[PDB]
């Protein structure tokens, strides 16, 4: 229920797993980002809420080597820092 | 519990 236009690095990540748009819903971006993590196997195989992204485009986007899916605030914040909201 | 299940409480 928010239309967003990803900035270039986030868009590159979405296009890496086949996104073809300029404008997305926030929900849509979240699903593509999860698809990116699964397609690239960035999750820890034993404790799959851990994402290690240090030598990956996702790490540049988040500015950190790793994060937990439990860090809701951190994940939302990083996404919003990389998009333009369509008011 | 898969990453997909963790992601789908984002």
């Amino acid at each position: 229920e928010t239309l967003v236009r990803p900035k270039p690095l986030l868009l590159k990540l979405l296009k890496s797993v086949g996104a073809q748009k300029d404008t997305y819903t926030m929900k849509e971006v979240l699903f593509y980002l999860g698809q990116y993590i699964m397609t690239k196997r960035l999750y820890d195989e034993k404790q799959q809420h851990i994402v290690y992204c240090s030598n990956d485009l996702l790490g540049d986007l988040f500015g950190a080597p790793s994060f937990s899916v439990k860090e809701h605030r951190k994940i939302y914040t990083m996404i919003y820092r990389n998009l333009v909201v369509v008011n | 519990t898969s990453f997909a299940e963790y992601w789908x409480x984002x």
